[PDB]
């Protein structure tokens, strides 16, 4: 909550980290990716890519992302903080987010939410103490046909139930990962009462062409 | 402990539209003066595009 | 032509749109994809141009800018520098899922597109801003591309037409704000998503300073089957100048929330009442209808009636279309409490850059806080709307007036519920 740091024993730019060579040749080819002139065109997803390699950032991969690319570190430090997806702050293993956008509360992602809560025991925006599960909320997720829906690490879970979100929450503590889909009859975005389009098969190449190509 | 002044001149700063009027205004008194010039802006170019050149060093460190 | 929809499969752009069959490329090549590429890049760029231009395809994005001419815009000889053409596939609209869809079961529709567009427009490479959020999504269409890339489609001599076209998947951060073409190309040079101002254009100065083009997926992915079928194959459909098929992802308080496609001019009622399921307790409890998700303002059923849900119906009844994103609220829902989440929801998405957006989203959001508890009085009600009109107009990109838009709507079409709410707790709290 808060966009300025300051210096604690866990987070400084005396924190040790670096990164295994096979993650500096994905950072080489992406900055091989980008124009010659613009490296700092790879500042978005090699950070990111230091998020995968701990979880969170702490000022030691700011510093190193600022010095293997030839950039300021005070860029680095605009980049993490203007976007919500680096966490500057140690979140648990698994971090858990619930859409509370209009359509999503439309369908009482409220009940969700308080399931989430009574479950867990914590609050909005706090961690479990056994490290595990951190608990926010943020905007549309574009699930919304298949809202209410959380998003636990990088996988989607929609269209749930109180009763489906404490299973994923009591199978995800037993050590096995759910499956990443709606739990409802539908696969993806079809209507639950069957088909109402594309009931016929495909017509395959060569349909419709117009003379001359 | 205020500022006690014996000039009684100190206070006293005239307007005058045009250079000439005051050189005039200068001489017809018989006070010794001198003169500095009008010291205008140069007219600066700028340029919206150049802070996103595609080669140049002009180009914004950030936004 | 009088009745616009009862669009039949034959028609439909995205096959396997419900993920029923094969995504990869043996299962996309067996549904007409990626047929008669070669002639199609061989042509000519003013043949393609010309061809889009014909079919009367506008902006699936939601601004509704038509398609051939800003493409044409870059069919301009270059001076030294490269040509980009980039899609934009961030999709931070609220109720509106169809790209999603899109990348998730027809990436190589997607890819042939892109190739088409960039031979169009003589761009040199593609650049493909996927949702940070849709990381599964992202990893199928870099398989997809990969699939591509061996099968020699595109690449160094792509699909046999001696075109050089190279395709970039970069992925985004979390944030709402750099679905603006402007502030998605500062975002992929690698600063923060702040918006640029328009004058220069993209198509002069666009990401590294290069002529840059910017397109939605659906407009994108489109442009091959545009090429095949025919212009006046896409011009058949809708009124006049609102030619087209669109997908519309329906979601609220409906009985079956989903995305399909349909007709363009289509009647809203007609749609909600075959596709979605119907209105949750009848038609009777409908409430409000927002259709364009968050950018747009509501409508009651008054003016849900019968409306066409194309561009000039919609505009001409003080809304806009949007990215065919229909939010539906009925009689069970507190609608100055959906309007105050998606104010707060503004107020969480925008990146702070200009003033006016910066404090009166906030302000917005004070207010309808208040307007929701109750607490204030009535003619300040009024002057919310002004304070609308202090922000729709001058700021550096729209989602200042995609935060007024949706206020201006809910005080016109319920400002009795606003005032009998915060009179009743006048009432019973003094
Ligand atoms: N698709 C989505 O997920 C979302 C879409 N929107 C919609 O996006 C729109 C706002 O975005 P914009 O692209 O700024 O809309 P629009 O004002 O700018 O312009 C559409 C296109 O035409 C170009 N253009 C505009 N004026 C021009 C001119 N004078 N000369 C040449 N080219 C010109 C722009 O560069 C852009 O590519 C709104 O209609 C809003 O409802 C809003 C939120 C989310
Ligand atoms: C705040 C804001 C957010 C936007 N987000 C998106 C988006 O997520 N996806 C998108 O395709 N267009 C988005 N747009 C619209 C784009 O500016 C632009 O219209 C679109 O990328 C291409 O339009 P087209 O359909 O004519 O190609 C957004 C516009 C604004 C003002
Ligand atoms: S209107 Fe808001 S989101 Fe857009 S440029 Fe201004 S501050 Fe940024
Ligand atoms: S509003 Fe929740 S996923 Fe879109």
């Amino acid at each position: 909550a808060l966009f300025v740091h300051r210096d604690t024993p866990k987070n400084n730019p005396e924190t040790p980290f670096d990164f295994t060579p096979e993650n500096y040749k994905r950072i080489e080819a992406i900055v091989k990716n980008y124009p010659e002139g613009h490296k700092a065109a790879a500042v978005l997803p090699v950070l990111d890519l230091a998020q995968r390699q701990n979880g969170w950032l702490p000022i030691s991969a700011m510093n190193k992302v600022a010095e293997i690319l030839q950039v300021p570190p005070m860029r680095v430090y605009e980049v993490a903080t203007f976007y919500t997806m680096y966490n500057r702050k140690p979140v648990g293993k698994y971090h858990i987010q619930v859409c509370t956008t209009t359509p999503c509360m439309l369908r009482n992602s409220d009940s969700i939410l308080e399931a989430i809560q009574k479950k867990l025991g914590i609050k909005v925006g706090e961690t479990t103490p056994d490290k595990l599960f951190t608990l926010i909320e943020v905007e549309c997720l574009g699930a919304c046909v298949n809202a209410p829906m959380v998003q636990i690490n990088d996988n989607y879970y929609e269209d749930l139930t109180p009763k489906d979100i404490e299973e994923i929450i009591d199978e995800l503590k037993a050590g096995k990962i759910p499956k990443p889909g709606p739990r409802s009859g539908r696969f993806s975005c079809e209507p639950a009462g069957g088909l109402t389009s594309l009931t016929e098969p495909p017509k395959g190449p060569g349909f419709g062409v117009q003379a001359g190509l | 402990g205020w500022a006690s002044t014996a000039d009684p001149l100190s206070n006293l700063v005239l307007t005058f539209s045009t250079k000439e009027d005051a050189i005039a205004f200068a001489e017809k008194n018989g006070w010794s003066y001198d003169v500095e010039e009008r010291k205008v802006p140069k007219p600066k170019s700028k340029s919206y595009g150049a802070n996103f050149s595609w080669n140049k060093r002009t180009r914004v460190s950030t936004k | 032509k009088t009745s616009f929809g009862s669009l039949k499969d034959e028609d439909r752009i995205f096959t396997n749109l419900y993920g029923r069959h094969d995504w990869r490329l043996k299962g996309a090549q067996s549904r007409g994809d990626w047929y008669k590429t070669k002639e199609i890049l061989l042509k000519g760029p003013d043949w393609i141009l010309g061809e889009v231009k014909t079919s009367g395809l506008r902006g699936r994005g939601g601004a509704g800018f038509p398609t051939g001419l800003k493409w044409s815009f870059m069919n301009k000889p270059s001076d030294g520098r490269p040509k980009y053409l980039v899609v934009n596939a961030d999709e931070g609209e609220p109720g509106t899922c169809k790209d999603r869809e899109i990348i998730r079961h027809d990436p190589h529709k997607l890819v042939e597109g892109c190739l088409v567009g960039g031979r169009a427009m003589g761009a040199r490479a593609a650049y493909i801003y996927i949702r940070g959020e849709f990381y599964n999504e992202a990893s199928n269409l870099q398989v997809a591309i990969r699939e591509a890339y061996e099968a020699g489609l595109i690449g160094k001599n792509a699909c046999g037409s001696g075109y050089d076209f190279d395709v970039f998947v970069v992925r985004g951060a979390g944030a709402y704000i750099c679905g603006e073409e402007t502030a998605l190309i500062e975002s992929i040079e690698g600063k923060q998503g702040k918006p640029r101002l328009k004058p220069p254009f993209p198509a002069d100065v666009g990401v590294f300073g290069c002529p840059t083009t910017v397109a939605n997926v659906e407009t994108v992915a489109v442009s091959p089957t545009i090429c095949r079928r025919g212009g006046a194959w896409f011009a058949s459909f809708g009124r006049e100048r609102n030619s087209g098929t669109k997908l519309f992802n329906i979601s609220g308080h409906v009985n079956n929330p989903c995305t399909v496609e349909e007709e363009m001019s289509v009647p809203l009622k007609e749609l909600i009442e075959k596709h979605a399921g119907g209105v949750t307790g009848g038609w009777d409890n409908l409430l409000a209808v927002i259709p364009g998700g968050s950018s747009t303002p509501l409508i009651p059923k008054s003016v849900c009636e019968t409306v066409l849900m194309d561009f000039d119906a919609l505009i001409q009844a003080q809304t806009g279309l949007g990215t065919a994103a229909v939010i539906v609220m009925d009689r069970s829902t507190d609608i100055v409490k959906a309007i105050a989440r998606l104010i707060e929801f503004y107020k969480h998405e925008s990146c702070g850059q200009c003033t006016p957006c910066r404090e009166g989203v906030d302000w917005m959001n004070k207010v309808m806080a208040r307007f929701v508890r109750g607490d204030a009085r009535p003619a300040e009600i009024d002057s919310l709307w002004e304070i609308s009109k202090q922000i729709e107009g001058h700021t550096i990109c729209a989602l200042g007036d995609g935060a007024a838009w949706p206020v201006q709507g809910l005080i016109r079409h319920f400002r009795p519920e606003l005032e009998e709410r915060m009179q009743r707790f006048a009432q019973q709290h003094q």
